């Protein structure tokens, strides 16, 4: 949680990184998204891009992505520790995140990060001994009805329970991916034990159009 | 004229794919009643478009409610030169709000249709969706979406064959609540931190790139093709006077059924707990507060919610606001400091940095109120502590100061003697 | 910034030698004027001040700010060099 930076053996601007062939094709369409004359703002997506490629950002990375979009590198610097999904050190192959804010912690997300803690060993900030899973606390992930629910790199695990939880990471440690959304009894936002509303065959084209188009 | 509202039809739900139990694509969506006539809509004109808006009293969706007709003509006017962008606000960062999820995933056509049909109102050639970027399989279905309506012709060159030309693009936020700001994610866009501008100018004349720009929330514009097809009128006739319409609710917290479901403005607040959510855990009268429209708005306790309407003036007037509509019940097991003090916590986190009240402010209430979940404090420091928020309030680049500040009056106005007796607990356990 | 200290018009006379005392290196000086200064509305009171006194004078004039043109908006210029890159 540190937003200075001193050069490092692993993390210095010599460390090797370079965009794949196939990775400099997709900065190609992200920058033609915008204007002629504002390539800056493709900083943010070629930075995430840098992060999937890499895993983390190196400030190598960093210094990169400057040079490509024709940016000053202290301007890049300040995109990378402005945005939290941005990660300046190296994280597991599974980055959990647990959200604690207020609707995910009413139903118990204390038991969730709880159960992560005792099945990993680990604390919350943490990387377990072989690199396999990094464990933080967020805020608020737009799921807050389908609370407690957690974050393993792009998928969302919702409706979980201690026991749910410490599968999900029994199915990650074989090596399996584990299918996201809820893992109680329903498939997304709908109530528990049966719709409440749309229940009906949804109107097809042209119902209820007001005269004259 | 109506008087209770509430009841909403299966047939007058805009977002009928809510759940997901249809496919979420093209084929699904049209033969849903989307994209349909979407030409005969735009040949009519943006006058015409923005007076439907105008007409089916829309407001909002966001969480500050403005008449979003009204709102949408500021860029009805002639081209000086630049180019004209609206941009769809799908950040959804307010705790408490899942909301503008489902529709990105569930009805992702009604978004990128909403874009064309509020895009030509307001004479933009493109519109930018800003997504935060935890919503990545969310993002992904949107352009999946995108993808098949310009490969059918329906937004791109010649958008429905109408003569209007029209991209949507799909832009991804990187982690920052305050990005849902319509300035900070403008600011996000252009490649900056996530920092608030200044108004004025205002987006309508300088926007992205410098350029006018309307910022529009999801629900916003996901409304405004079906209020054109089935007329504003039909729209204005839900809700009470200047609350007109369906609105999406996020009930969470202790209720039995925590869930996503739309019901018209108005509605009271029991009943769309009871109805749709399964009541509050443990009956009723197990209530302790609700957070009626996201972690922004003020706390309610239990006396007002027996009777409380669910529109943006009924909560105003409970001395709260509608906001995004996401309900946060707390039943009478919670500790009812320690969870607005994990908001304080939140916002802290979430500040810029950019202003001083903010800045400042909301870490100095986040301290303070830590102290208060232990009691480790005076009970003059309470009065201290309202004195401090109101410097925060209203002196701030933008509302996230606001924000930070209601949650910790809506407490002190319902439970200073929880707040008082908590601090006695700590002082005699300490003698 | 405060500019309260550049209100009023001000007499000075010119600097003259200061040594150091031998037995603390103190600063010694010979000149009965070296903390004199004196303050005037305006520029003529002072010059009637210097003529009745039989001082030869200097006169400095007042150096006003330029005003100037400032537009928040052109930190976001679509096309202009005034575009910001941070805030
Ligand atoms: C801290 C903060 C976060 C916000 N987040 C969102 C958001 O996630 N989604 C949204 O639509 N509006 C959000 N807003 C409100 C927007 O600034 C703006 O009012 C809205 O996007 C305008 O669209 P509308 O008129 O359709 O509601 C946020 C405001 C603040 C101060
Ligand atoms: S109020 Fe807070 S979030 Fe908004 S501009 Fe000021 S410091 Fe940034
Ligand atoms: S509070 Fe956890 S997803 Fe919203």
């Amino acid at each position: 949680a540190l937003f200075v930076h001193r050069d490092t053996p692993e993390n210095n601007p010599e460390t090797p990184f370079d965009f794949t062939p196939e990775n400099y094709k997709r900065i190609e369409a992200i920058v033609k998204n915008y204007p002629e004359g504002h390539k800056a703002a493709a900083v943010l997506p070629v930075l995430d891009l840098a992060q999937r490629q890499n895993g983390w950002l190196p400030i190598s990375a960093m210094n990169k992505v400057a040079e490509i979009l024709q940016v000053p590198p202290m301007r890049v610097y300040e995109v990378a520790t402005f945005y939290t999904m941005y990660n300046r050190k190296p994280v597991g192959k599974y980055h959990i995140q647990v959200c604690t804010t207020t609707p995910c912690m009413l139903r118990n997300s204390d038991s969730i990060l709880e159960a992560i803690q005792k099945k990993l060993g680990i604390k919350v900030g943490e990387t377990t001994p072989d690199k396999l899973f990094t464990l933080i606390e967020v805020e608020c992930l737009g799921a807050c009805v389908n609370a407690p629910m957690v974050q393993i790199n792009d998928n969302y695990y919702e409706d979980l329970t201690p026991k749910d939880i410490e599968e999900i990471i029994d199915e990650l440690k074989a090596g399996k991916i584990p299918k996201p959304g809820p893992r109680s009894g329903r498939f997304s936002c709908e109530p528990a034990g049966g719709l409440t509303s749309l229940t009906e065959p949804p109107k097809g084209p042209g119902f209820g159009v007001q005269a004259g188009l | 004229k109506k008087t209770s509202f509430g009841s909403l039809k299966d047939e007058d739900r805009i977002f009928t794919n809510l759940y997901g139990r249809h496919d979420w694509r093209l084929k699904g969506a049209q033969s849903r009643g989307d994209w349909y006539k979407t030409k005969e809509i735009l040949l009519k004109g943006p006058d015409w478009i923005l007076g439907e808006v105008k007409t089916s009293g829309l407001r909002g969706r966001g969480g500050a409610g403005f008449p979003t007709g009204l709102k949408w003509s500021f860029m009805n006017k002639p081209s000086d030169g630049r180019p004209k962008y609206l941009v769809v606000n799908a950040d959804e960062g307010e705790p408490g709000t899942c909301k503008d999820r489902e529709i990105i995933r569930h009805d992702p056509h009604k978004l990128v249709e909403g874009c064309l049909v509020g895009g030509r109102a307001m004479g933009a050639r493109a519109a930018y969706i800003y997504i935060r970027g935890e919503f990545y399989n969310e993002a992904s279905n949107l352009q999946v979406a995108i993808r098949e309506a310009y490969e059918a012709g329906l937004i791109g060159k010649n958008a429905c064959g109408s003569g209007y030309d029209f991209d949507v693009f799909v832009v991804r936020g990187a982690g920052a609540y305050i990005c849902g700001e319509e300035t900070a994610l403008i600011e996000s866009i252009e490649g900056k931190q996530g920092k608030p501008r200044l108004k004025p100018p205002f987006p309508a004349d300088v926007g992205v790139f410098g350029c006018p720009t309307t910022v529009a929330n999801v629900e916003t514009v996901a409304v405004s093709p079906t209020i054109c097809r089935r007329g504003g009128a039909w729209f204005a006739s839900f809700g009470r006077e200047r609350n007109s319409g369906t609105k999406l609710f996020n009930i969470s917290g202790h209720v039995n059924n925590p869930c996503t479901v739309e019901e018209e403005m108005s509605v009271p607040l029991k009943e769309l707990i009871e109805k749709h959510a399964g009541g509050v855990t443990g009956g009723w009268d197990n209530l302790l507060a609700v957070i009626p429209g996201g972690s922004s708005t003020p706390l309610i306790p239990k006396s007002v919610c027996e009777t409380v309407l669910m529109d943006f003036d009924a909560l105003i007037q409970a001395q709260t606001g509608l906001g995004t509509a996401a309900v946060i019940v707390m039943d009478r097991s919670t500790d009812i400091v320690k969870a607005i003090a994990r908001l304080i916590e939140f916002y802290k986190h979430e500040s810029c940095g950019q202003c001083t009240p903010c800045r400042e402010g909301v870490d100095w209430m986040n301290k303070v109120m830590a102290r208060f979940v232990r009691g480790d404090a005076r009970p003059a420091e309470i009065d201290s502590l309202w004195e401090i928020s109101k410097q925060i309030e209203g002196h701030t680049i933008c509302a996230l100061g606001d924000g930070a500040a209601w949650p910790v009056q809506g407490l002190i106005r319902h439970f200073r003697p929880e707040l008082e007796e908590r601090m006695q607990q700590f002082a005699q356990q300490h003698q | 910034s405060g500019v309260n200290n550049t209100k009023k018009w001000k007499m000075e006379f010119d600097t003259r030698e200061r040594w150091e005392n031998p037995l603390m290196g103190w600063a010694s000086t010979a000149d009965p004027l070296s903390n004199l200064v004196l303050t005037f509305s305006t520029k003529e009171d002072a010059v009637a001040f210097a003529e009745k006194n039989g001082w030869s004078y200097d006169v400095e004039e007042r150096k006003v700010p330029k005003p100037k043109s400032k537009s928040y908006g052109a930190n976001f210029s679509w096309n202009k060099r005034t575009r910001v890159s941070t805030k």
